C-alpha cells in the first residue's frame, strides 16, 4: 500500500506491547517475589537507496547515503531481578531471601521450577509445599507433634516438640542460583524454569558462594515501582496518540490520492 | 535511454547491444550492487563485504552532441551526421563536464500538442487536395467532348 | 504528459518525508535511536534558447539524503545494574556472529549463560568482558572500567574495560536494525578510545539513552507533508483535466 | 478486545479480593478465636513471543 | 477486455479481505476463537515471445488461504467453576450428533439434567464425566483431573478425567462454526493425552480463553482494504474509459 | 521450493504452514528445500536470523536444532521467470542459483514472525493510470483522423 | 496438499445465558420473617 | 560588503507561496481551455470550407 | 561549491555534512570553497555570525 | 442454525464489471454494423449501367 501506513502499524504494535508490560507489572503489585518487567525494542531493517560510499565523482564520497527504514519490532523483555522489599506476614512457615537465589520446586511432571516466594504451607504429610501443594526440594518433612517451625538465617530448618527441649534438625533448605538470572523462562504461577540462557543451576547452601540469607517470618514483596508505571503509562498513551495520528495523516494522503 | 540492466555474467546493456564506456563494454562483478556516480563513476559492492570496499570497477562514458550534427540510423541509436566528421572525429571524447542524474529516468519527447494540431492540420490539407482532384478530373472529362464528332 | 511526472516527482518526495516521519514516530521510546531528516534536492534544469540567453523550465524535487542527527537523548533511569548510557559522543563496539563489527549507542546490556556482556539479542559487546560466576553487584563507573564484588573479599575485583569507539563522520555509519551500525568508506576508521579521553563520552551506569525525537515538530512537519501531498495532487488532477480538454479538439 | 484490558480486569479482581478479605479480617476484630486470613497472588499466563 | 478482469480479480481480493477483517472484528469477545489472515497469490503469467527471452503480463490476485493464528489467548475470571481454560497448545474433544467428532479450544462448559458435562448448546464432551447429584464443589485440576465433593465425606472423590488433543497440524482444522473445528486429512490424527504431558497444555479453572483478536491490526486493515478497493475501482473506471474513446471510431 | 513436477522453483515469500507430516510447505503445499521436519509435539519453533530453525520440548531446557533453512542468491535478480503463485524459475537470463547460508556469501537473513509486503507504490501506479489513458485518447485519435483522410479518398 | 483450507466465515450468535449460582454475602434484615441459604438450594 | 550574516542550526525553506500557484493554476487551466476553443473554432471552420 | 569537473558552483543551502577526511560538503560531497577542515575528535562545532 | 436467515448470493462487483463489458461489447457491435451498411450503401451503385 503505502511504506508509511506499514511503519506506523509497527508504531502501534510496540506501544501495545509497552502498554502490556506496563499493565503486566502493574497488576502484580501485591505478588511476593514477582520481578518487574521492561521492553527493549530494536528498529527492523533500512532500505539502502543510495550507499553511504558509493562517490558519487571520481574524487568525492557523497557521505550520508539515503535509507529509509521500517519498524520498531520489539526484541526483548529483561526482568529486573533487584531485592524487593520485604514484608512482616508473622507467618512462621514465611521466608523471603536476602540477595540472590531462588528456592527449588518439583513440578508434577517430575521437572525443577525455582521460585523467589515464602508462601510455605504444610500438607497432610507435614511436607513442605507452596500455595499450589507443588512440594520443594530438597524434602523437609514437619513431624507431626511439631510446635515450632524455625527456619536459621543458613536454612536450617529445626522443630521443637512437646516436653522434647531439644530443637531436633529436621531439614536444611538450600538456595540455587543462576549465572544468568533473567534467563529464565517464565511459567507463571510465580515459577521459572531452567533454559539454555539462563545456565546450569548452581545449588549451595545459603550465605555461602554468593547465595542470599533467609529472613523467617517476611516475605519479599515485588520490585514494582507504581510512580514510573503511571509516568510510563502517560507516555505510552501519548506515543500512542501520535502514532494513530501518523496512521491518520496517512489514510486521508491516500484518500485524495483515490479522490484524484 | 539511460534503463541500464546486467546480466547474469556482469554486462552493463542498456537494451541489449550493451553500453560503451572508457574501454569496451563495461564489466562489472557478478554480484554488482551498481551504483553510478554524477560525472559517470561506476562502483560496486558486493553484497556480503563490508561497506567500505566501493572501490569504483568503471566510468559509464558520455558525450555532446545535438541537433544539426547527429542523426537517426535506423535504430533507435543516434550517430554523426558525416558532415560533423570532417570535425570532431568518428569517436567523440568523453567531454568531462556532461552530469549524470541517477536513480531517475528520462521520458520520450512527444509534445501532445503540437502532434494534434500537426494531424488535424494534415487533415485539412488532404482533403483539400482530394478538392482539387475532384475539380481537374470533372474538368478534363467535360472537356474531352471537343475531339467527338 | 510533462507536468503530470512534474507533480508524480513532488508527490515521491513528500510520500518520502512521510515514511521518514513516520519512522520517526515510531521508533521514539527505543533507546539511543538518532532521529532522521530527509533532505531533498531539484533534478536537472532544461535551458532553452533565446535566440540572459536563455531561460529554463527545470522538473522533479528527487530526495539526496537521509542525515542522522547526532546529538545527545535525555537519559531515562532504569535502575538496572548492567544497562549505562554515553555523555557525549561514541559507540558500542559489538561483534557481529559472521565475524566483523557493528556499533550501538545503546546500553541495554545484559550477561548470557558464559557470562559474556551481550546486547540484548545476544551479539558479544567488544572488547569481551565476563562477570563472574556469583558477582553481588556490577559497576560500570564513568570511565568503563567494569568491577564486580564476590562474598568474602572486602575489594571489587576489576574484570573489564569497556572502552568506545569514536568515528570522524558520525553520520556515514549505515543503519543495519537492531540500532547497530556498520563501518562505510564514508564514515572512516574507527578509534578505539576509553570514555572520557580523545573527545569520547563518559559512561552513565543504571541510565539509559533515550531517542532525540521531537514529537512536536515530527506533527507540524507532518502536517506540512499532508498539505503538500494534497497540494501536488491538484497540480496532477489539473494536468488530467489539461490533456483530457486536449485530446477532444 | 485489548491484550492490556484483560489483564488490568486481572488485577482489579486480585485487588477486589484482596480488599474482601481485609474486610472480613477487620470486621472481625473483637470475635473470639478468629484467625486472621492473608491472601497470596500468583501470575497468570505468559505468552512467549520468543523463546528464551 | 483483460485489464478489467484484473481488476475484477483485484476488487474480489480486497473483498474477501474485508470479510475476514470483518469476521474477526465480529467474533471479540468469543471464547476461544483464533483469528484468520487471508493469504493471498498471483495468478499465472502470459508469456509473450520476443523474435531476456520474453516479457510476462500476469493476471489477477486469487486468495489462496485463510490461516488461522492458533496462538494463546488472554485469560478472562469469570468465577464459573465449570469453565475451563487451556494452558497453551490442545483441544477438548467432543461428540457431535452425527457420530464423529469435533474439536473446541473452549471453555463453556455445563451439566446436563443428567450429570455429563456438556458445551453450551448440548454436544456431550469426551470422554464421559458425569458430576454426581449433590456434589458440593467442582475441581478441575492442572492435569484435568475434575474431582467434587460431597456433603459429610471428608474427601473429594475422583470422578473423571479430561483428556485433551493435539494435531500436527493446528491450522489444517476446518472449522465448522459452533466453536468447533474437525480433522480433516491435512491436520493428522488427532492424539488423545493427558493435559500437561507430550506437548499437550495444561488447564485453569474459573477461567475462560479470550479471542486472541488484536483490533489496533484490523483497523489499520480496514483502512487499508478500503483504499485499496477504491484504488482498483479507479483502474475499472479507466478501462471503461478508454474502451469508451475505442468504440467511437 | 520443491515443484510437484520435481524442478526447484523460487520464492519471496514467508507465509509458512507445516503439512500433516511436519515438513514446511508453502500455503499451497509446496515443499521447502532441503526438507524441514518438525516433530509431533513441539511447544514451539524458533527460526534464527540465519535460518538455524529448532523446537522446544516439554521437558529439554534446550532447543534441539531440528533443520537448517538456507537461502538461494542470483547473480540477475531481475532475470527470474515468474511462474505465479508467488514462484520464480530461473533462466538463463538468471544464471545459476547460488546456495548458501542466510547472512553469508551476499544472502540475507531471517525474521520470524514478520513477512515482507509488496512494494507497490500506488502513487506511481495511479498517475501512470492517468498517462496511460490520456496516451490512449491521442492514439485514438490518431486512428480517426487516419480514417477520415481514407474515407476522403475513397469518394474519389 | 493444500496445508490450510480457505474459509470465509460469518458473524457471530449469542448461543446462551449461563447463570452463576454461587453463594452471595448475606445481609442483616434484623426481621425474624427473613431467612437466607447457606449452599445449594431453593423454596418452593 | 552587503554579504549576509550567517545562522548555525537553522536552514532556509523554499520561498514558494502555495495559495499563488494555486491560483495560477486556475488561470493556466482557463487559458488552456479558451485556446483550445480557438483551435476547435478554426478546425471547424476549415472542415466547412474543405468539404465545398 | 568546487563541481567535479573543476568549475564553481554557488548554493543556498546549508545541509552541510562531513566527509571521512572533515572536509565540509554539501549533501552530495560537493566540497566547500575554501576547504574547512574540522578536526578529528572535537567536542562541538561552533559557526559564528560572520563565518569563524 | 435456527434463529438465522439467508441472503441473496450476488456479487455486486462482478454484476459491475459484467454490466461495463456488456454496454462495451453493445457499442462495438453497433460500430460494426453501421459500417457494414455503409459499405453495402456505397457497392450497390455498382449495377448501375
Amino acid at each position: 500500500m503505502i511504506s508509511s501506513l506499514w511503519i506506523a502499524k509497527t508504531g502501534l504494535d510496540a506501544q501495545q506491547t509497552n502498554m502490556d508490560v506496563i499493565a503486566n507489572n502493574l497488576a502484580n503489585v501485591s505478588t511476593n517475589g514477582f520481578k518487574r518487567q521492561r521492553a527493549v525494542f530494536e528498529d527492523l531493517l533500512y532500505q539502502t537507496i543510495r550507499q553511504p560510499g558509493a562517490q558519487s565523482s571520481e574524487q568525492t564520497t557523497l557521505p550520508s547515503g539515503l535509507q529509509i527504514g521500517t519498524g520498531v519490532r520489539p526484541v526483548a523483555t529483561e526482568r529486573l531481578h533487584s531485592q524487593g522489599n520485604l514484608s512482616q506476614t508473622n507467618n512462621s512457615k514465611d521466608v523471603a531471601i536476602k540477595g540472590q537465589g531462588f528456592f527449588q520446586v518439583m513440578l508434577p511432571d517430575g521437572t525443577s521450577a525455582y521460585t523467589r516466594d515464602g508462601s510455605f504451607q504444610v500438607d497432610q504429610n507435614g511436607q513442605l509445599v507452596t500455595a499450589g501443594g507443588f512440594q520443594v526440594q530438597p524434602a523437609i518433612t514437619i513431624p507431626a507433634n511439631a510446635l515450632s517451625i524455625t527456619i536459621g538465617r543458613d536454612g536450617v530448618v529445626s522443630v521443637t516438640q512437646q516436653g522434647q527441649a531439644a530443637p531436633v534438625q529436621v531439614g536444611q533448605l538450600n538456595l540455587t542460583t543462576f549465572m544468568n538470572d533473567t534467563g529464565l523462562e517464565s511459567i507463571g504461577e510465580n515459577l521459572y524454569i531452567e533454559t539454555q540462557s539462563s545456565g546450569a543451576p548452581n545449588e549451595s547452601t545459603p550465605g555461602l558462594n554468593g547465595a542470599g540469607l533467609l529472613y523467617q517470618g517476611y516475605v519479599e514483596t515485588s520490585n514494582v515501582n507504581v510512580a514510573e508505571e503511571l509516568v510510563n503509562m502517560i507516555q505510552v498513551q501519548r506515543a500512542y496518540e501520535i502514532n494513530s495520528k501518523a496512521v491518520s495523516t496517512t489514510d486521508q494522503m491516500l484518500q485524495k490520492l483515490t479522490q484524484l | 535511454n539511460g534503463n541500464i540492466q546486467v546480466g547474469p555474467t556482469g554486462q552493463l546493456t542498456i537494451q541489449g547491444h550493451p553500453v560503451i564506456g572508457e574501454g569496451g563494454p563495461i564489466t562489472v562483478p557478478e554480484g554488482s550492487e551498481i551504483t553510478i556516480a554524477a560525472d559517470g563513476t561506476i562502483s560496486a559492492l558486493n553484497p556480503g563485504d563490508p561497506p567500505n570496499t566501493v572501490a569504483p570497477v568503471g566510468r559509464l562514458k558520455l558525450v555532446k552532441a545535438e541537433g544539426n550534427e547527429v542523426q537517426r540510423s535506423d535504430d533507435g541509436l543516434f550517430r554523426l551526421t558525416a558532415e560533423a566528421q570532417a570535425e570532431r572525429g568518428a569517436v567523440l571524447a568523453a567531454d568531462p563536464s556532461i552530469r549524470i542524474m541517477s536513480g531517475v529516468l528520462e521520458g520520450s519527447n512527444v509534445k501532445p500538442v503540437e502532434a494534434m494540431t500537426d494531424m488535424i492540420a494534415n487533415a485539412r490539407r488532404f482533403e483539400m487536395q482530394m478538392k482539387v482532384i475532384t475539380s481537374v478530373d470533372e474538368n478534363e472529362g467535360r472537356a474531352n467532348q471537343l475531339l467527338s464528332m
